[PDB]
């Protein structure tokens, strides 16, 4: 099945300071007590990140990935459930898919036909207390394949109402001579609309042998066609620069601080 | 040390001093090699026989991972036609560890082999198949003319023949769009400097040689920044500690003394670095606890000798270095903040230098 | 009683002495840092090229190495020998103070 | 650790202490 | 031209006052042997001699 979502007011977006994330480790060699520096993609420093929020509200844009995006969301009830990769978006090339949506970490490398608006549909939105993937709208047709990776399989609580965020996602994509290295880093947090004040190390979570180009890129928003509501979630993009950085490693060994070299 | 001070001193006779000769070196007791439990066997079989091969201008790449791989026997195999290595030695391949291995599948003509090389020119080392300066690993080709040619004309080994710019090292592009290479834009599918960018090998077994179609794999690599995945036939060796051996981890060689390491590696983290940017401690591929690094004791040899005509005994001195290492003759041992001695009697009752030896100590020469 | 309290006043108050010790370290660190680096080289580890490459293959490969880490000492073993002359130097000035 | 070696000097922090006090006892 | 004389009496052609497109000899695939020694093939297109 395959309907268009367009039930979001015409907004535009926002900007909010990244002030100290996005620094990764650079490579899989470890240090102690080492004022190392390196060169590679990196989000500059105190840089003005685009944002959304989904809310009624429904900002799902297609966004370019010129040479790298730093993605970060404060995450409740894990609302996001997957992200969509890719050049073309038109089953013309290859493309990617990432969801985790309650059971699987499933990655598959497909020229998939999408939806214009794709997502996934879930059931039992204001009734029966239960939510699972009803409308399986994210593509139409598997045409040729070349690579898919499947996690072990899982359950994840999609439950809960608070009044504040407790827990933050970060994610960063590059491809590097076609390698999809992610960094990720989950931190409880207790704050409202901001992003969260310190400094972070984004460890290797997987890097892929994928090698397909890349252009632009989705995520994915869980929920007859039209109608529904939706609860109180943000997100934010930046954009990495090729920027020499100077890392602190402590004595036990991990990224303390970082220096941007050109910021100032 | 009483010859060896007279050969560095490039005299008959020597004065009463203290000399420097060839520094103390402690030689590995044994060798050991560690690899991963890893047993199944590479798919270079198929991959070198493989069907059929991509075009060029849409050439295939496969990953291989997690296996053991025997490149002798590609070595040593005849069938093959041209085998040469650019950034390891072909010998040497069979006993080093890969982090991944690309299996690069096409086929051209013979004459054009040359031209595959990293650095190479031409339209099919421009637009078709290319790799960059920094290349590692070998390129491999034989004839084909027995199978992929064929009488009627083996001519769906397509290649693109137009181009606008010249691409990027192991890039790949599949859209047949009409190239204007003219002045006047175009579309449509064909006209007058419209031209289709393919055009595709004649290949039959009447033609003569170097014209006929090679069936080539280039094999890249990359070592020493990831994990390895794919290792040599080698068998791994019990490990020793705290001992002075000639340890392999994953291809990481080195000499020193292996011992637990109390430094946290992270799952992804096998390979540890100090300020001097140089290995110290590594995970064993076999089992995953952390193993410092440190070359054994090296020193300074510095003979303590009198005049030759006064005497001829000699007091060897090992310049930083703990008395438990190097035994007696190349009963009589004393310990100093410079390091070990050998071949004197320290006393408690004390005199004026005679020769300076390190950390307030001199030597002199008395019943 | 001031020379107590003026030396325990201000830890730069023995800049003196400190740039010195700080300066061998300095000169040392950086010495160590060129061992790290390949001079052209396809790596930068004496024992890597020996297993990567075979006898009459690695035997210019290390001689990229054994040009540029060799002209390191030539300028950290000079460098040092200027530093001696000016220690030397101040140490007969001292002496002469003795 | 790679042939950088740091060799004692000869008169220990003792010996030229007790140079300053022998030289500071003559002074006074 | 229809001849060419041997190795001893190889005919030189001064060239100038002229532009020179290269770059049609280095797509042409009729040529065997095309390796420069002081210059980069591609760049010829790009110098005053
Ligand atoms: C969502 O709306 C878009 C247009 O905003 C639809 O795209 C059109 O699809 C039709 C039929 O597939 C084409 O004939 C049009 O040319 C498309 N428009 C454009 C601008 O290309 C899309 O199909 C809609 N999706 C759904 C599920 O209804
Ligand atoms: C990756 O895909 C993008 C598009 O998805 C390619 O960029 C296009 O390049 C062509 C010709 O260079 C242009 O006509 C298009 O306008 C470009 N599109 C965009 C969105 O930029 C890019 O060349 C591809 N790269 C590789 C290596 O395949
Ligand atoms: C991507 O998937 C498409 C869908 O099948 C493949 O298209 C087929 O290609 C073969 C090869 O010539 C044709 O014989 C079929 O007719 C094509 N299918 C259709 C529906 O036209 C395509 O080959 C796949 N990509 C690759 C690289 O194999
Ligand atoms: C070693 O890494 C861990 C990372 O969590 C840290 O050590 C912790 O230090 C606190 C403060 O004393 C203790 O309460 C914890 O019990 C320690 N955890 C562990 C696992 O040891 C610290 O970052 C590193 N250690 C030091 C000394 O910096
Ligand atoms: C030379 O090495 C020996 C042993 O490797 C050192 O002996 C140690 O001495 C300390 C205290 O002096 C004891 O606590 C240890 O138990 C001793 N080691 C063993 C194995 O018993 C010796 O100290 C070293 N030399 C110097 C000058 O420190
Ligand atoms: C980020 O961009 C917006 C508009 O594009 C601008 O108003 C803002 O000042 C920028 N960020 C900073 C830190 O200036
Ligand atoms: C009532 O709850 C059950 C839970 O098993 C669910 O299957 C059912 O769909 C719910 N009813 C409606 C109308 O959704
Ligand atoms: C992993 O290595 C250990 C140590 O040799 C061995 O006992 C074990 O069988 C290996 N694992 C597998 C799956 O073979
Ligand atoms: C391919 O098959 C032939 C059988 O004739 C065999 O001799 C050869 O060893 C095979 N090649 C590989 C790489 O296994
Ligand atoms: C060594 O000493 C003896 C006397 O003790 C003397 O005869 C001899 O000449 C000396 N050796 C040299 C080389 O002068
Ligand atoms: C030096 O004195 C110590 C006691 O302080 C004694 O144990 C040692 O045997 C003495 N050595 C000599 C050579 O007299």
């Amino acid at each position: 099945q395959c309907v268009n979502l367009t039930t979001r007011t015409q907004l535009p977006p926002a900007y909010t300071n990244s002030f100290t994330r996005g620094v990764y480790y650079p490579d899989k060699v470890f240090r102690s007590s080492v004022l190392h520096s390196t060169q590679d993609l990196f989000l500059p420093f105190f840089s003005n990140v685009t944002w959304f929020h989904a809310i009624k509200r429904f900002d799902n844009p297609v966004l370019p990935f010129n040479d790298g995006v730093y993605f970060a969301s404060i995450e409740k009830s894990n609302i996001i459930r997957g992200w969509i990769f890719g050049t073309t978006l038109d089953s013309k090339t290859q493309s990617l898919l990432i969801v985790n949506n309650a059971t699987n970490v499933v990655i598959k490398v497909c020229e998939f036909q999408f939806c214009n608006d794709p997502f996934l549909g879930v059931s039992n939105h204001k009734n029966n207390k239960s939510w699972m993937e009803s409308e399986f709208r994210v593509y139409s047709s598997a045409n040729n394949c070349t690579f898919e990776y499947v996690s072990q399989p899982f359950l994840m609580d999609l439950e809960g109402k608070q009044g504040n965020f407790k827990n933050l996602r970060e994610f960063v994509f590059k491809n590097i001579d076609g390698y999809f290295k992610i960094y990720s880093k989950h931190t409880p947090i207790n704050l409202v609309r901001d992003l969260p004040q310190g400094f972070s190390a984004l460890e290797p979570l997987v890097d892929l042998p994928i090698g397909i180009n890349i252009t632009r890129f989705q995520t994915l928003l869980a929920l007859s066609s039209s109608g529904w509501t939706a609860g109180a979630a943000a997100y934010y993009v930046g954009y990495l620069q090729p920027r020499t950085f100077l890392l602190k490693y402590n004595e036990n060994g991990t990224i303390t601080d970082a220096v941007d070299c050109a910021l100032d | 040390p009483l010859s060896e001070t007279k050969c560095t001193l490039k005299s008959f006779t020597v004065e009463k001093g203290i000399y420097q000769t060839s520094n103390f070196r402690v030689q590995p007791t044994e060798s050991i090699v560690r690899f991963p439990n890893i047993t199944n066997l590479c798919p270079f079989g198929e991959v070198f026989n493989a069907t059929k091969f991509a075009s060029v201008y849409a050439w295939n790449r496969k990953r291989i991972s997690n296996c053991v791989a025997d490149y002798s026997v590609l070595y040593n195999s005849a069938s093959f036609s041209t085998f040469k290595c650019y950034g390891v030695s072909p010998t040497k391949l069979n006993d080093l560890c890969f982090t991944n291995v690309y299996a690069d599948s096409f086929v051209i003509r013979g004459d054009e082999v040359r031209q595959i090389a990293p650095g190479q020119t031409g339209k099919i080392a421009d637009y078709n198949y290319k790799l960059p300066d920094d290349f590692t690993g070998c390129v491999i080709a034989w004839n084909s003319n027995n199978l992929d040619s064929k009488v009627g004309g083996n001519y769906n080994y397509l290649y693109r023949l137009f181009r606008k710019s010249n691409l990027k090292p192991f890039e790949r592009d599949i859209s047949t769009e009409i190239y204007q290479a003219g002045s006047t834009p175009c579309n449509g599918v064909k006209g007058f400097n419209c031209y289709f960018p393919l055009q595709s090998y004649g290949f039959q077994p009447t033609y003569g040689v170097g014209y006929q179609p090679y069936r080539v794999v280039v094999l890249s690599f990359e070592l020493l920044h990831a994990p390895a995945t794919v290792c040599g036939p080698k068998k791994s060796t019990n490990l020793v500690k705290n001992k002075c051996v000639n340890f392999n981890f994953n291809g990481l060689t080195g000499t020193g003394v292996l011992t637990e390491s109390n430094k946290k590696f992270l799952p992804f983290q096998q390979f540890g670095r100090d300020i001097a940017d140089t290995t110290d401690a590594v995970r064993d591929p076999q089992t995953l606890e952390i193993l410092d690094i440190t070359p054994c004791s090296f020193g300074g040899v510095s003979v303590i000798t009198p005049g030759t005509n006064t005497s001829n005994q000699v007091a060897v001195l090992y310049q930083g270095v703990n008395c438990t290492e190097v035994p007696v003759a190349i009963s009589n041992v004393f310990q100093t903040r410079a390091g070990c001695l050998i071949g004197a009697e320290h006393v408690n009752n004390s005199y004026e230098c005679d020769i300076p030896i390190g950390a307030g100590i001199c030597a002199s020469y008395q019943t | 009683g001031k020379i107590q309290d003026s030396l325990s006043s201000t830890a730069s108050a023995l800049g003196k002495l400190q740039n010195v010790v700080n300066q061998n370290a300095q000169a040392l660190n950086t010495l160590v840092k060129q061992l790290s680096s390949n001079f052209g080289a396809i790596s930068s580890v004496l024992n890597d090229i020996l297993s990567r490459l075979d006898k009459v293959e690695a035997e210019v490969q290390i001689d990229r190495l054994i040009t540029g880490r060799l002209q390191s000492l030539q300028t950290y073993v000079t460098q040092q020998l200027i530093r001696a002359a000016e220690i030397r130097a101040s140490a007969n000035l001292a002496a002469t103070k003795m | 650790f790679n042939g950088l070696t740091v060799l004692p000097p000869l008169l220990t922090d003792e010996m030229i202490a007790q140079y300053t006090s022998a030289l500071l006892a003559g002074t006074i």
